[PDB]
RNA sequence: CAAUUUUU
RNA sequence: GGUGAAAUUCUUGGAUUUAUUGAAGACUAACUACUGCGAAAGCAUUUGCCAAGGACGUUUUCAUUAAUCAAGAACGAAAGUUAGGGGAUCGAAGAUGAUCAGAUACCGUCGUAGUCUUAACCAUAAACUAUGCCGACUAGGGAUCGGGUGGUGUUUAUGACCCACUCGGCACCUUACGAGAAAUCAAAGUCUUUGGGUUCUGGGGGGAGUAUGGUCGCAAGGCUGAAACUUAAAGGAAUU
């Protein structure tokens, strides 16, 4: 289980929500593992990636969309994108797919 | 608070018109412009605009739903037909 | 040798009928009914019915040059009985004594997953 | 008035090619006139045939067959493959009480351009040294095998397209290997598909005619 | 073009000819099934939102989907102004005084020292313009309804 | 007062179980309680199978037989079905015959 | 007489007797 | 098929 | 056509039939049982998601956190309502054909409301196991589901099974010491050898779940609920 996993993020793995903290933090090459939502403007969609090949970084496109991935992360607001810029205790970075 | 106790959203009327009439007017016109969620914007900022049109506050893009709600009851059985049809068209 | 026809019979209440057709299964020929070997139409079901019956059907398709059938038996199906009529081992026995090779027959009874309520109602069919 | 029984064609039918010998019936249908001939009339028919007489096979006496016809060519006709279901007795000789029942289909759309909704049937028995007579299994197991029914029957299908996949079920080799995968998890009684329907064909199919003859 | 689309699309703004920009199923809301096609002489067979089916062409046009405007009937208007303000893009058709009360000469139902029409209401298309009121050339009156699709 | 003592139909703790159709006055009964007992014979005549062993091509073929079921009513249970009473001792019995 | 049929004759000529009190009063 | 009344 | 027997209705404009397609919506056969799950009503064709519940396992944990409940509350078959969608089959009202003395009843052929779905309703059913909820113990006997523990056990380590045991189920059979009015009962037992707790209900039958008063409903109706008068049974079980 997906839900199982990033929901052990939150311990120890240093992630940032955000968009522009998302990009700010994909601009290093250093972070890893953009996640995504389903019904986010796909226009905005296509610059994720489009710098993830640069940085061969894994976008796993989640099945929810933007206004279920608030509860599915912790907090209490819309959040659109998710980066995992470390996951020091964790197993997504390896075992998805 | 809770002002008055059964009438609520049509009581602008008074004692007029009816009342089998402005308790199928209080059913629907509650419908008619309480704020929907559209989906593609992860918001709840969408009202009326004209008897066919919505129209989110944010991210500017009207839709061209139904009459009263947003999507009819007549709505959600058209989208699933021809998604019952555009596998078998093409396998 | 044998050419292969197929009988179709509807064994049923109140009449019984039959007729022989191509393998394929359009072509009909030669529908005798219940009504044409009998005026009484009380006994359209009865064995002697389906007996004068028969072999009108072969003889019928005698000139026509049908010399083996597969017949297939059906009782009257659907949400009824589920049962052949008196007449169904009648039109048979008749076609194989009128001179009528048979062969490789089974029934088709359209067996239902019970379902779009019967008729008569909750309190069945008094009578 | 006019006895219209000496205004069909004496015709035959004819049979698809990966079997025994092919002659498998005749038929009568009308003349080629004006106002639309006969010869493009039928086209659309089925042959409601057993394998008694295809494969010469006396304990196949179930297993009716249907047949797709296409075309018309000098005095004869050729046959493309349809599908088949058990004749209606031999479902009601093995459904008895005291056991259990699993049916799941996968369709699957298959190498060339068509689809084909596929089933299958189990049956539980009990090796004896036995005392009880229900013969069930734990309801997890029904659940378990029957989604891996629904692989075992995307392997030799998705490749290697249906005119020897005939090949592969007039020796009912799929219901041997049926038996190859439920042979620890709970072991069963014989196992047969029962039904193959068909949805898809696509077009006219001149390309595949001189396949089923030879 | 509908003759290139399979079976059971519920579609609208259908059109009965060929090249002719729009004629069929583009009133508020409703919609119209294709129920096959006959392929030789390629023509095909249609429903109507009121029940009578009808034949047309197979390179006529369609789009698929209902139109906006779902239920729109079914709220009262409770104001003879959202009446009049209904019918303010539309005609002088609003309001429809009643020939009965009317005077004896500018409708052929008035007059009397009661408001009873007398002559029926049902007249024929034998009749002819000038008098035509009432009703128009018909046969099933009284409370029952004519429901499609019959057992 | 009390005669059956499994009261019913054989149900307890059920409650409601689905209703199910007589097949010779078209009643709906409640599924557990009117018969079930099987029909199985042949699809001869009496027996007349040499009539069938000569009219047989591809011989005998098979001596086909049939299978149907059948549910009563209440009502024309003991009209058809020839037992029409059980004894006060042999109710309790649960045989076969 | 089952019961049902005693119970139907006392509850309408129960609202007879309850719409005097819309006519009257 | 239909069979009702026969009277502290 | 349909019945015991006939009549509606349909049909040379191709009926009833045979094949080929295709659609509509309902519904889940044959497996289906002395069996499962849920507080109850109810629950059956698959796969996935969301949460929940039971049973057993343990040498984990907290320490009376507990049993029932007036007032107050969530759920509650079908029918019915109000408003849209959908409306196959059945089918109150009605139409119509036999039936007889009458048949607007039974039987026949049709057919609107309802049946299906969404939102608001209604709180009633033989909602029956006519057995409130909990705790102790008291005879056996074989099955059966789910968990668990063993056996020099067959099959292919494995999973189902065979046997022995135990837990909790749902039931069954024998028997009575016991219980009662009997029928019957493992609980309806451990009750004049009368007291384990704990909620409710009944005092002859009628009037009647009626009148007035209140409350909940949009209405049908639901809850609480007499009196006047009337009169010896109504009644439960069992033998002939
Ligand atoms: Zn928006
Ligand atoms: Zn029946």
């Amino acid at each position: 289980s997906i839900n199982q996993k990033l929901a052990l993020v939150i311990k120890s793995g240093k992630y940032t929500l955000g968009y522009k903290s998302t990009v700010k933090s994909l601009r290093q090459g250093k972070s890893k593992l953009i996640i995504i939502a389903a019904n986010t403007p796909v226009l905005r969609k296509s610059e994720l990636e489009y710098y993830a090949m640069l940085s061969k970084t894994k976008v796993y496109y989640f099945q929810g969309g933007n206004n279920e991935l608030g509860t599915a992360v912790g907090k209490l607001f819309r959040v659109g994108v998710v980066s995992i810029l470390e996951a020091g205790d964790s197993d997504i970075l390896t075992t998805l797919a | 608070a809770k002002r008055t106790k059964k009438v609520g959203i049509t009581g602008k009327y008074g004692v007029r018109y009816g009342s089998s009439l402005r308790r199928q007017v209080k059913k629907l016109e509650i419908q008619q412009h309480a704020r929907y969620d559209c989906s593609f914007c992860g918001k709840k900022t969408v009202k009326r605009g004209a008897a066919g049109i919505w129209t989110c506050s944010c991210c500017k893009k009207t839709v061209a739903g139904g009459a009263y709600t947003v999507s009819t009851a007549a709505a959600a059985t058209v989208r699933s037909t021809i998604r019952r049809l555009r596998e078998m068209v093409e396998a | 040798s044998q050419v292969f026809g197929v009988a179709r019979i509807y064994a049923s209440f109140n009449d019984t009928f039959v007729h022989v057709t191509d393998l394929s299964g359009k072509e009909t020929i030669a529908r005798v009914t219940g009504g044409m070997k009998v005026k009484a139409d009380r006994d359209e079901s009865s064995p002697y019915a389906a007996m004068l019956a028969a072999q009108d059907v072969a003889a019928k398709c005698k000139e026509v040059g049908i010399t083996a059938v597969h017949v297939k038996i059906r009782a009257t199906g659907g949400t009824r009985t589920k049962t052949p009529g008196p007449g169904g081992q009648a039109a048979l026995r008749a076609l194989a004594r009128s001179g009528l090779r048979i062969g490789r027959i089974e029934d088709v009874t359209p067996v239902p997953s019970d379902s779009t309520r019967k008729k008569g109602g909750r309190r069945g069919r008094r009578l | 008035v006019v006895d219209p029984f000496t205004r069909k064609e004496w015709f035959d039918i004819k049979a698809p090619s990966t079997f025994e010998n092919r002659n498998v019936g005749k038929t009568l249908v009308n003349k080629s006139t004006g106002l639309k001939s006969a010869s493009d009339a039928l086209k659309g028919r089925v042959v409601e045939v057993c394998l008694a007489d295809l494969q010469g096979s006396e304990d196949h006496s179930f297993r009716k067959i249907k047949l797709r016809v296409d075309e018309v060519q000098g005095k004869n006709l050729l046959t493309n493959f349809h599908g088949m279901d058990f004749t209606t007795d031999k479902l009601r000789s093995m459904v008895r009480k005291w056991q259990t029942l699993i049916e799941a289909n996968v369709t699957v759309k298959t190498s060339d351009d068509y689809v084909l909704r596929i089933f299958a049937i189990a049956f539980t028995r009990k090796q004896a040294n036995q005392v009880k007579r229900h013969s069930y299994a734990q309801s997890s197991h029904i659940r378990a095998i029957r989604k891996v029914i629904s692989e075992i029957l995307t392997k030799e299908v998705q490749g290697s397209t249906l005119a020897q996949l005939t090949s592969k079920l007039i020796p009912e080799v799929i219901n041997k290997e049926i038996e190859n995968a439920t042979k620890d998890i709970f072991p069963l009684q014989n196992i047969h598909v029962r039904k193959v329907k068909l949805l898809k064909q696509p077009k006219f199919d001149v390309g595949a005619l001189m396949a089923l003859h030879g | 073009p509908l003759g290139s689309v399979p079976e059971g699309t519920i579609v609208s703004n259908v059109e009965e000819k060929p090249g002719d920009r729009g004629a069929l199923a583009r009133a508020s809301g409703n919609y119209v099934i294709i129920i096959g096609h006959n392929p030789d002489e390629n023509k095909t067979r249609v429903r109507l939102p009121s029940g009578a089916k009808k034949v047309i062409s197979s390179d006529a046009r369609g789009v698929i989907g209902v139109i906006a405007g779902g239920g729109r009937v079914d709220k009262p208007l409770l104001k003879a102004g959202r009446a009049f303000h209904k019918y303010r893009l539309k005609r002088n058709s609003w309001p429809k005084t009643r020939g009965v009360a009317m005077n004896p000469v500018d409708h052929p139902h008035g007059g009397g020292n009661h408001q009873h029409i007398g002559k029926a209401s049902t007249i024929s298309r034998g009749a002819v313009s000038g008098q035509k009121a009432g009703l128009i050339a018909a046969r099933r009156t009284g409370l029952l309804r004519g429901s499609q699709k019959t057992q | 007062p009390k005669k059956r003592a499994s009261n019913g139909r054989n149900k307890k703790g059920r409650g409601h179980v689905k209703p199910v159709r007589c097949v010779n006055c078209s009643k709906s009964i409640p599924k557990d309680k009117a018969i079930k007992r099987m029909a199985i014979r042949n699809i001869v005549e009496a027996a007349a199978v040499r009539d069938l062993s000569e009219a047989s091509v591809y011989p005998e073929y098979a001596l086909p037989k049939t299978y149907n079921k059948l549910h009563y009513c209440v009502s024309c249970a003991i009209h058809a079905r020839i037992v029409r009473v059980r004894s006060r001792e042999d109710r309790k019995n649960r045989a076969p015959p | 007489m089952r019961a049902k049929w005693r119970k139907k004759r006392t509850r309408r000529l129960k609202r007879k007797r309850r719409k005097v009190r819309a006519r009257s009063k």
